[PDB]
């Protein structure tokens, strides 16, 4: 059993590992962006609620009960 | 519609007869006599061999890992090995980039909500895409 | 040089204004510039001619 | 034959038909590289410069280099 | 060179932004256009290669003609 | 009174006029080839010289065609 | 002057000479940069610059 | 990290020795003696055979087309042929659906601007996707 | 040369043709949707222009020149 | 005073002027074929060679027409 | 000041200019047939062969006129 | 400012331009008959055959002029 003249199997494994690492990088980036957008939407809804409350308060003052 | 088909068939037949490979010609003759498909048989043979060589691949992988780790690979390092390693590195880099693109499912990085480019997303001609 | 000029002029007219953006935004802008270069004289003219009624910023946005 | 504008040179015959017919061909003396020599494909048996390096492999290497050149910034963008 | 630049711009535009038609039902039109563009590319390159050398022939020929217009040859005896 | 006017679409008109120069170029090529066939008919052996001179001239007429085409592009893209 | 030299008969022979190996690598780069441009510049997520109408070369050179 | 690797290598070696295929064992022994890779050689052999059998595939395709068109195929029709045809039809249908999905580059049909579902597009959590 | 016992090549060609036809269907659908959206955007811009013109006309009347 | 004007209908004129360039191409082709017929009768034994040369000239003339037509469609659309 | 103008009747001028290109096509055809008659009187035995080539020139000459004719409709109906 | 203008009288100009195409057609027809006389005086035995071809050439050449004339009527009556 002589020494291997080629390293094809190791290269294939390395190819798979590199592709997997790239996939992990992309997934992490996408997850971070999704979390940022979720937080942004939550803030937008909170601001809308605050604006509605302010409008209701002004209408209540106009009612003058 | 028919003359073109006949011409293509004739050209393929001429090319098939032209090749001077004894094994290929023998297999073609045997399959024609039996009426079977040679290409499909070759595909099945290759798949069977690969299925039977999986653990051989594993053993070769471990042997190559030992050969590299032992330092014997670098002892006889030559320019040809350098060329192969450069090819290997290039494939690794391109695979990493492709993997990142697929992982984020987008060619370009996604735009953050605080970025000024959000307007572009709002002004898409076709929101479906 | 042309790419940097486009980035500067379209996003504040000063280098610091461009640097205020993130790397991803700069990538987007530079790739749009490459799109314009590839389009040249045969691409759609809406890439530099603002159609009437468009809500996007005009030429006097930073003036 | 031709490869784009590159044409393969062809040696002009020097022997007459009468003299040529008297020549005895013995391919046993010929080098292993040139046996069953064909003017239309003289390099069919020529050895590869790098063992296991096919032409398609080099073509794919160039394609990968182009892809890297075009896509590297998409993954590692840098500020102005 | 102006003509070459313009044609190359057109070729880049159609090749990049209309290659997807290969996968569509109108692939034949794109294939015809692509073959036409390749033929024109080859023709332009050949024409430029020949004209570059011809123009130098003529640039030197004008000067040699100027010289010849004032040369007088004696006959050996 | 001083009046300065800037007409945009005029550059199209100049472009078309330059293209007309090609009419005297395409015809010029036909004249060369027209003479070539006659010459080859009465001197078949000397086809080499005639064909080469035809293609040499075709380039010295195509140059003029390129002269106009450049101006057309300048007045079309600027 | 295009007089002589090694001439591969077909694609498979381009690996029989270092110079033609480099040539085929260059051809691969040339032809493969186009699909990359197709993918990159026709991507779904590609977005035109919102400020593209703020400035353009057309007004500058005019 | 090392014991696991040794155990995996041992298991693969045992399985490789277990198989009683004369050809596979002979090829493995030859490649081990020469130090080459058997699986890669098999892959290259298969690719070469397929490259040399392309025009054979074309000729077989034309022959099969003539056989079907001539009506001889239906003359000897049996239940097995019916099963194969049903499999073929199922593959055609699934391929057509996949092709449509890829063609429109979306699992679902795109929403028209006049549809009341446009609001959903407007209210996307992440406009980038 | 006996009759073929299998029709693998014809089946492969049919598979390719079916996939291609599906691709054409999807492409046609996407193109139609894109054209519809382009027309919708053009109409939106036209409506915005009309609204701006109406606002300018009202402002002109307020100016009262 | 500075006045900038943009006439939307001037590209038609430029397109028409470019189309006029085809008059030379058409006449050039007619000249080529007119000579071809004369040459064929003179030396009919060389019909194929003359026919090939006429086609070559026709292709060159057609290319010039495409150049002229290229400036026509560009102006017509652009 | 910015002024945009849209003149509706200018496509007539473009259409007329494109039609002018037909003069070259008509002249080219006349030249082809004029040479055909001369050639036939010289080599009557090959009259049929000459006629086919003359038609070929007409097919390759009338086509150019169609392109000019096409531009007329693209502008006349737009 | 946006200005849309619709000129009626331009159709006369385009119509006149189309008529110019007849200049080539009229000349082309004269060329055919001019060669016909030369051909007839060179081989009178074929006068009838040559006359038939000349009529064919006239019909083809005349057809082109009608295309231009049709455009004139379209613009003149629109
Ligand atoms: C967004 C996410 C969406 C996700 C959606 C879901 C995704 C999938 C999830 C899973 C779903 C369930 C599973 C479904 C599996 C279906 C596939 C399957 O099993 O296939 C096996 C099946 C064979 O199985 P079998 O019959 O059991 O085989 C028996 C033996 O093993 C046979 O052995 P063999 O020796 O034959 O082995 C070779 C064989 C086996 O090889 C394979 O296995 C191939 C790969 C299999 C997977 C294919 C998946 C396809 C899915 C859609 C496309 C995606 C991209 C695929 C890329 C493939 C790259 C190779 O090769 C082939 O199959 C050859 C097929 C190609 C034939 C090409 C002939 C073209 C002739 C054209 C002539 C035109 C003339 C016109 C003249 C006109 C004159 C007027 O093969 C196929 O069905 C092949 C389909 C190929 C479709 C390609 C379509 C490409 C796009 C259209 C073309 C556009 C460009 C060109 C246009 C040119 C102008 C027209
Ligand atoms: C022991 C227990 C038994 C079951 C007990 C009861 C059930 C218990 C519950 C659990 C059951 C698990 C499932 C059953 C086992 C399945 C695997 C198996 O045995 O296969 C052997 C089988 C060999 O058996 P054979 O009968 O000797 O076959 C002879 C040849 O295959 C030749 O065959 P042929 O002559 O018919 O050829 C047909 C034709 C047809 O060949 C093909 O078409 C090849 C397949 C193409 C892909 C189609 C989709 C495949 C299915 C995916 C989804 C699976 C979902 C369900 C999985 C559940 C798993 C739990 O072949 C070709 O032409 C060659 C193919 C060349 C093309 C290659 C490139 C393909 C490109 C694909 C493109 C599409 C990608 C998607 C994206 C596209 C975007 C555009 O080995 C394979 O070939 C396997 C390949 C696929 C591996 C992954 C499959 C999914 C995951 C399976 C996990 C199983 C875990 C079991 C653990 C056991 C621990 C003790
Ligand atoms: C005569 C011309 C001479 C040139 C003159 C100068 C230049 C003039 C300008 C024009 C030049 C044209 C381009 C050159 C020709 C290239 C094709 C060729 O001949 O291939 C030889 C070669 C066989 O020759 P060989 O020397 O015996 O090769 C040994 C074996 O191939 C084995 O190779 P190996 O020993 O190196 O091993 C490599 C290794 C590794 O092999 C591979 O990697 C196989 C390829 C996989 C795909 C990678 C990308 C390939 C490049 C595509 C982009 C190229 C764009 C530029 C194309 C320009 C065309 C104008 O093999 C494997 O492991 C086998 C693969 C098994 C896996 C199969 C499944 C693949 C799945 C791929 C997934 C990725 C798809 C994309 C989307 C992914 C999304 C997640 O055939 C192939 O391998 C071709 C496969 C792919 C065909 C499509 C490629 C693009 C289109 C080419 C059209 C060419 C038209 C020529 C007309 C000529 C008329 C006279
Ligand atoms: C949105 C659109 C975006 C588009 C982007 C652009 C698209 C591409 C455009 C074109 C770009 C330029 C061209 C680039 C080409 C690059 C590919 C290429 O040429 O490859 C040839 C190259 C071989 O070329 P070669 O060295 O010349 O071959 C010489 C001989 O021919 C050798 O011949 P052979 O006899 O060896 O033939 C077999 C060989 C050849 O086969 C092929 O050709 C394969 C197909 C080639 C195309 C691959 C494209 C990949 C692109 C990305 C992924 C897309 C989906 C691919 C689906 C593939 C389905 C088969 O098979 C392999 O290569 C095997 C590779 C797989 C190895 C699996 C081993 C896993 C071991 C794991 C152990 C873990 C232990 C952990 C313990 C921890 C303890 C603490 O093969 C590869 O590079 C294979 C890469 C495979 C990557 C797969 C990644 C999958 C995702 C990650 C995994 C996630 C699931 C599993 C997770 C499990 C937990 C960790
Ligand atoms: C303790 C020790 C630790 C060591 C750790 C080591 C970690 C190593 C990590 C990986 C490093 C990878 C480095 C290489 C990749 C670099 C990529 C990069 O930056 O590219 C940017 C640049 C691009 O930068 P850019 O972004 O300016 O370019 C973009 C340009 N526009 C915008 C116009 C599109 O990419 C390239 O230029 C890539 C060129 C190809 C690279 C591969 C070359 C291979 C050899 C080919 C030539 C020889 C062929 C011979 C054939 C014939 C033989 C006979
Ligand atoms: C005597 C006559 C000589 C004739 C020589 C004939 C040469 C035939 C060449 C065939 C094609 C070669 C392709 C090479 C591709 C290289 C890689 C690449 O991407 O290039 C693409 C380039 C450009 O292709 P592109 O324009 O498609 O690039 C697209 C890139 N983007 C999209 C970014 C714009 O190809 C060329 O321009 C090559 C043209 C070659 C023309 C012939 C030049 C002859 C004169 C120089 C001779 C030098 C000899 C020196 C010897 C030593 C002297 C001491
Ligand atoms: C044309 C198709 C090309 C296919 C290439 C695929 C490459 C994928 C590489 C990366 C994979 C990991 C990605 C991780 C992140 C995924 C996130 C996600 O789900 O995103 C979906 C994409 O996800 C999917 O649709 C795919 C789901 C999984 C598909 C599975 C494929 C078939 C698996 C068969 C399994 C059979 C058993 C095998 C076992 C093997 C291992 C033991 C898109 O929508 P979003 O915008 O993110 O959010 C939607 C909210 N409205
Ligand atoms: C994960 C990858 C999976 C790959 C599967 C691919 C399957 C594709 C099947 C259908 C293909 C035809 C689709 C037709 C419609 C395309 C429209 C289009 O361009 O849309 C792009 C999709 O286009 C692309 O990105 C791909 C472009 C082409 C890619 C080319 C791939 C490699 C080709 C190599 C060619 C080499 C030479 C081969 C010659 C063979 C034939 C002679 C997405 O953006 P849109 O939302 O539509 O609009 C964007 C506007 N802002």
């Amino acid at each position: 059993k002589a020494a291997p003249k080629t390293l094809h199997q190791v290269r294939n494994v390395a190819y798979f590992f590199a592709a997997w690492l790239g996939v992990q990088k992309g997934y992490i980036e996408k997850s971070a962006n999704d979390r940022l957008w979720v937080e942004h939407q939550r803030k937008v809804r909170q601001q809308n609620v605050e604006r509605q409350q302010a409008l209701d308060s002004i209408k209540l003052m106009q009612q003058g009960v | 519609l028919c003359n073109a088909a006949s011409k293509v068939q004739a050209r393929s037949a001429k090319k098939l007869a032209a090749l001077t490979d004894a094994g290929i010609q023998k297999t073609i003759s045997e399959h024609n006599a039996n009426g079977t498909d040679a290409a499909v048989s070759s595909t099945k043979r290759y798949l069977a061999e690969q299925r039977q060589l999986f653990h051989y691949r594993v053993v070769r992988f471990f042997d190559e890992c030992h050969y590299i780790i032992s330092g014997e690979y670098f002892a006889q390092y030559t320019k040809v090995n350098l060329i192969w390693d450069l090819r290997f590195l290039t494939k690794l880099v391109v695979l990493f980039l492709i993997g990142t693109v697929l992982g984020r499912q987008s060619i370009f990085p996604p735009i953050d909500p605080d970025s000024p480019l959000v307007e572009a997303l709002v002004t898409k001609v076709n929101p479906n895409y | 040089d042309h790419v940097e000029k486009a980035m500067i002029m379209r996003w504040g007219g000063t280098l610091e204004d461009v640097r205020k953006l993130s790397a991803k935004d700069q990538l987007r802008v530079r790739c749009f510039t490459d799109i314009e270069k590839l389009y040249s004289a045969y691409g759609p003219k809406d890439t530099y001619l603002q159609p009437p009624g468009d809500t996007l910023p005009g030429k006097d946005f930073y003036r | 034959y031709n490869m784009l504008v590159f044409r393969d040179p062809k040696r002009r015959p020097q022997l007459s038909e009468e003299e040529r017919a008297k020549v005895v061909v013995n391919q046993a003396e010929w080098p292993e590289e040139f046996k069953d020599f064909d003017p239309d494909d003289p390099y069919k048996n020529s050895p590869e410069i790098i063992k296991g390096m096919s032409s398609w492999n080099l073509f794919l290497w160039g394609v990968e280099c182009a892809f890297i050149y075009q896509f590297y910034e998409l993954v590692f963008p840098k500020s102005i | 060179h102006f003509l070459l630049l313009m044609f190359f711009d057109f070729f880049y535009f159609i090749f990049v932004f209309f290659f997807y038609g290969v996968f569509c039902y109108w692939f034949i039109l794109f294939i015809f256009v692509f073959c036409f563009c390749l033929l024109f590319y080859v023709f332009l390159y050949l024409l430029d290669l020949f004209a570059a050398i011809l123009q130098l022939f003529i640039f030197c020929n004008m000067i040699l003609q100027l010289i010849m217009d004032f040369l007088l040859f004696l006959l050996f005896v | 009174s001083t009046v300065a006017i800037s007409v945009q679409g005029l550059h199209y008109v100049g472009t078309g006029l330059a293209a007309i120069a090609l009419a005297g170029v395409g015809l010029g090529i036909g004249t060369i080839f027209g003479n070539l066939l006659v010459a080859c008919a009465r001197q078949p052996n000397l086809t080499k010289m005639l064909f080469n001179y035809a293609i040499l001239g075709f380039a010295l007429t195509e140059a003029i065609g390129l002269f106009a085409l450049m101006l057309a592009f300048l007045m079309l893209f600027s | 002057m295009l007089l002589g030299g090694f001439v591969p008969r077909r694609f498979s022979q381009f690996n029989r000479d270092p110079c033609w190996m480099f040539f085929i690598f260059s051809v691969g780069f040339w032809l493969g940069e186009y699909p990359a441009m197709m993918i990159k510049y026709n991507a779904r997520d590609l977005v035109y610059d919102p400020h593209r109408y703020v400035w353009s070369h057309h007004d500058d050179h005019h």
